[PDB]
C-alpha cells in the first residue's frame, strides 16, 4: 500500500478497496487488522479521508501528466461521477492545491497555465544552456576514448 | 467593476473568464519618461533659442 | 523512429502499433512516464501523446553516420553566423 | 569531488617556466610537477606549485620514473615558507592525456586523498583556456563490465589574488586593450563563444568520421550522449516560439529606443552647452 | 612599485667619490621619491633601474586570464530577470527624468557656483541618466544579439 501511495502513477479506489480493503477495514484474524478504518463513525471518516486522498493522489498525477483532460474522462478514473469529480477539483483549485481550468461547455480540464512568453523563452534558453554542457561533456568523453584508444 | 475578469455570453448563456494578464510596468515607466524628457526639451527650446 | 518536430502520437496510432486499446494506451503512456523511459504529455481531449525525450538507443553505423551529416549541416550554420558576425562587427571587433 | 577549480598566473608562469627549464636542460616533451592550493567550499584555488624530477618511456606505457621523496621534501619546506598552501594535486604539460596519468594520480592520491589533475598546455592556444581539469574516478559501468579509474572532467578557470591581478595588469600594461567599451567586449564574447561552439562541434564531428570508418569502436555512452544532445537541440519555428520570440524583442527594443530617446536629449543638451560657451568665450575675447 | 638597490660605500662618500660611473644618460629613473630620499637614498644605498622580460608565451597565459567560456559567451541572461532590470531601470530613469527638468530649468538662471558647487552632495540627473541609459542600452542590445544568434546555430 505505501508503495502503491509513493508510486507515480494512478490507482483505481476500486481495485484498491478489492486487494487491501478487506484486510485492512476488516479481517485478518491472523495478522489482527487495526482500527483505523474500523466500524465506527470516526473510522468511516477515516475511510471517506482515505478516498479523498486516493483522488487527490489521481488528480495530482493526472495534472503532472496531462496538458488537456476531458471531465467525461476524469471522473472515469476517479471513480466518481462527473459533479463529483469537477466538485472535488473545483476544491482542490480553490484551496490552490492544484492548478487546473474547467471549460464545462466543452467539457474539458486543462492543467496547463497560460503560456508566459518569459517562460517560454526561459525553457528555450535552459534547453540551449544543457545542450553547451552536453556538448562539453561528450567532448571530454571523446578526448577520454580516443587517449585510450590512440595510442596504441 | 473589474472584481473579475470576464464576460457575459447572453446567446448560449455562460460566462467566459480570462486570465487577464498583468498591465506591464516598463511600458508605464515608459510614456510618463517620455512626457518628462518632453518637459526637459521645452525647458532645452527656453535655453537654446533664447540665449542661442 | 519519428523525428523531433512531427513526435506527436495519436491514440489510434499507439494503440495499432502495440495491439491495445484506445483505452488503454493512455495508461500505458503514463506508466512509461512514470517509469521514465520518455518524458512527454497527454492531451485526451485531441488524444494526442506530446512527446519531447525518450531514452537513448543503441545506433548502428548507418544512424551514426546520419547523425553525422546532422552534425555537419549544425556545424556549417554555426560557421556562418560566426563568419557573419564578425564581417558585420569587424570595426569594433576586437 | 571537485566540480570548480581556479588556477592563478603564477600557476602558469611557473609551469610554461618549468617546461622551459627542462627542454634547455634536455628533451623530454612533458614536464610533470606538483600544485599546491586551498580548498573554498567545493571549489579548489590551486595558487602555487612546484617542479618534481619525473621521467616516463614512448613505448611502454609504464616506465616512469617520479620522485615521491623529492615531492615530499619540497612540500614540507613550502609548507614552512607558507602553510595555507597544502597539496592539492599535479599538472603535467602534455597537449593531452597519457596513459600514465591514471598511475601518476594514485601516486598523488598517496599524499592528497582528492587530487585533481590540471594539464596545463604551454602551446599557445586560441579558442579556449590552457588549464584542463580532471578528476579520478571509478566508472560503474551499466553494461557489466569491471569498474576502472578514470578521469573525470571539472569546470577550471584563470583566477587571481589582489596582487596576481596587478603583477599581471603591470605585464600586459602594453598589450590588453582596455578602451573597447563593454559593450563592444561582450560582442567580442559572443564571436569567441561561436568559434568555440564551432570547435566542440568540429572535435565531435571528427570523432564520428572517425568512428564511421572504423578507427575508433562504437562508444555507446558517447553515442548516448550525442543523441540526446541531437535531440535537445530545439524548434525555432513553432509559431508559439516566434510569437514569444517578437513579443520580448519588441519588449527589449522599446527600452533601447528609450534609451537611444534619452541620450539624443542629453547630446542636444552638451551641444546647446557647448556652443553657449563657444558664443560666451568669443564674445569675451572680441571685448 | 619595485625598486632595485646597492648600498654606498661609507669610505667613498667621506673621502668624496661618487660611487657611481655616468657613462650614459640613464639616470633618470623617476626622479627619486622624497620617501626614498628622506630614508636614505643617494647617501647610503643608490637606485638601480629595473625592467623586465617579455617573452610573449607567457603573455599569451596571462591574456588568457578574465577569458570566459563560450558557455558564458553564448548564455542568455534569465529573461524574468532581465525584464525586471529593465523595469526597475526605467522607473530610475523617469525619476531622473524629473529632476533632469528641474535642473536644467535652474542652470542658466544663475552660474555663480553652477560652475563647481552646485552639484556636491545633490545627485547629477543627467550623470545618472546617462549611467543607466548606457548600461541597460548595453544589456538590452548583447541580449537581443545572442538570442538571434541563438535561434539560428540552435535550430
Amino acid at each position: 500500500l505505501l508503495k502503491l501511495f509513493t508510486t507515480m502513477e494512478l490507482m483505481r479506489w476500486s481495485t484498491l478497496v478489492e486487494d487491501y480493503g478487506m484486510e485492512l477495514r476488516k479481517g485478518s484474524l491472523e495478522s489482527p487488522a487495526t482500527d483505523v478504518f474500523g466500524s465506527t463513525e470516526e473510522g468511516e471518516k477515516r475511510w471517506k479521508d482515505l478516498k479523498n486522498r486516493v483522488v487527490e493522489h489521481n488528480i495530482r498525477i493526472m495534472a503532472k501528466y496531462y496538458t488537456r483532460i476531458t471531465m467525461k474522462r476524469m471522473a472515469q478514473l476517479l471513480d466518481l461521477s462527473v459533479d463529483e469529480s469537477e466538485a472535488f477539483l473545483s476544491n482542490l483549485v480553490v484551496n490552490k492545491t492544484i492548478f487546473a481550468k474547467v471549460d464545462r461547455l466543452a467539457g474539458i480540464i486543462n492543467f496547463q497555465r497560460p503560456k508566459d512568453p518569459n517562460n517560454l523563452l526561459n525553457d528555450w534558453s535552459q534547453k540551449l544552456n544543457s545542450l553547451m554542457s552536453l556538448v562539453n561533456k561528450t567532448t571530454h568523453l571523446i578526448a577520454k576514448e580516443e587517449m585510450i584508444h590512440n595510442l596504441q | 467593476d473589474k472584481k473579475f475578469h470576464g464576460i457575459l455570453d447572453q446567446g448560449e448563456g455562460v460566462l467566459i473568464i480570462f486570465d487577464e494578464p498583468p498591465v506591464d510596468k516598463t511600458y508605464e515607466a515608459a510614456l510618463e519618461t517620455i512626457q518628462n524628457m518632453s518637459k526637459v526639451v521645452d525647458s532645452l527650446y527656453n535655453k537654446a533659442k533664447k540665449l542661442t | 523512429t519519428r523525428p523531433a518536430n512531427h513526435r506527436q502520437l495519436t491514440f489510434e496510432e499507439i494503440a495499432k502499433s502495440a495491439k491495445i486499446t484506445v483505452n488503454e494506451v493512455e495508461l500505458l503512456v503514463m506508466k512509461a512516464l512514470s517509469v521514465g523511459l520518455v518524458k512527454g504529455s497527454i492531451d485526451e481531449v485531441d488524444k494526442r501523446v506530446h512527446m519531447t525525450w525518450v531514452q537513448p538507443r543503441v545506433l548502428d553505423l548507418q544512424q551514426i553516420k546520419g547523425m553525422k551529416d546532422r552534425l555537419e549541416f549544425w556545424c556549417t550554420d554555426v560557421k556562418s553566423m560566426e563568419m557573419l558576425v564578425e564581417h558585420q562587427a569587424h570595426d569594433i571587433l576586437t | 569531488a571537485v566540480q570548480k577549480v581556479v588556477v592563478h598566473p603564477l600557476v602558469l608562469l611557473s609551469v610554461v617556466d618549468h617546461f622551459n627549464r627542462i627542454g634547455k636542460v634536455g628533451n623530454q616533451k612533458r614536464v610533470v610537477g606538483v600544485l599546491l592550493g586551498s580548498w573554498q567550499k567545493k571549489v579548489l584555488d590551486v595558487s602555487n606549485s612546484f617542479a618534481v624530477p619525473f621521467d616516463e618511456d614512448d613505448k611502454d606505457d609504464s616506465v616512469w620514473f617520479l620522485d615521491h621523496d623529492y615531492l615530499e621534501n619540497m612540500y614540507g619546506m613550502f609548507k614552512k615558507v607558507n602553510a595555507r598552501e597544502r597539496i592539492v594535486g599535479w599538472y603535467h604539460t602534455g597537449p593531452k592525456l597519457h596513459k600514465n596519468d591514471i598511475a601518476i594520480n594514485e601516486l598523488m592520491k598517496r599524499y592528497c586523498p582528492n587530487s585533481v589533475l590540471v594539464i596545463i598546455d604551454v602551446k599557445p592556444k586560441d579558442l579556449g583556456l590552457p588549464t584542463e581539469a580532471y578528476i579520478s574516478v571509478e566508472e560503474v559501468h551499466d553494461d557489466g563490465t569491471p569498474t576502472s579509474k578514470t578521469f573525470e572532467h571539472v569546470t577550471s578557470e584563470i583566477g587571481a589574488e589582489e596582487a596576481e591581478e596587478v603583477g599581471v595588469e603591470h605585464l600586459l600594461r602594453d598589450i590588453k586593450d582596455t578602451t573597447v567599451g563593454t559593450l563592444s567586449q561582450r560582442i567580442t564574447n559572443q564571436v569567441h563563444g561561436l568559434k568555440g561552439l564551432n570547435s566542440k562541434l568540429l572535435d565531435i564531428r571528427s570523432y564520428l568520421e572517425k568512428v564511421a570508418t572504423g578507427k575508433l569502436p562504437i562508444n555507446h555512452q558517447i553515442i548516448y550522449q550525442l543523441q540526446d544532445v541531437f535531440n535537445l537541440l530545439p524548434d525555432v519555428s513553432l509559431q508559439e516560439f516566434v510569437k514569444a520570440f517578437y513579443l520580448k524583442t519588441n519588449d527589449q527594443m522599446v527600452v533601447v529606443y528609450l534609451a537611444s530617446l534619452i541620450r539624443s536629449v542629453v547630446a542636444l543638451h552638451n551641444l546647446i552647452n557647448n556652443k553657449i560657451a563657444n558664443r560666451d568665450a568669443e564674445k569675451k575675447e572680441g571685448q | 612599485v619595485i625598486d632595485a638597490f646597492r648600498l654606498i660605500n661609507a669610505n667613498m662618500m667621506v673621502l668624496g667619490h661618487e660611487p657611481r660611473q655616468t657613462t650614459s644618460n640613464l639616470g633618470h629613473l623617476n626622479k627619486p621619491s622624497i620617501q626614498a630620499l628622506i630614508h636614505g637614498l643617494n647617501r647610503h644605498y643608490y637606485s638601480i633601474t629595473i625592467n623586465y622580460r617579455k617573452n610573449e608565451l607567457e603573455q599569451k597565459m596571462l591574456l588568457n586570464l578574465h577569458k570566459k567560456s563560450w558557455m558564458e559567451g553564448l548564455t542568455l541572461q534569465d529573461y524574468s530577470e532581465h525584464c525586471k532590470h529593465n523595469e526597475s531601470v526605467v522607473k530610475e530613469m523617469l525619476e531622473l527624468a524629473k529632476n533632469y527638468n528641474k535642473a536644467v530649468e535652474e542652470e542658466d538662471k544663475m552660474t555663480p557656483e553652477q560652475l563647481a558647487i552646485k552639484n556636491v552632495g545633490k545627485q547629477d540627473p543627467k550623470r545618472h541618466l546617462e549611467e543607466h541609459v548606457d548600461v541597460l542600452m548595453t544589456s538590452n542590445i548583447v541580449q537581443c544579439l545572442a538570442a538571434m544568434l541563438d535561434t539560428v546555430v540552435f535550430k
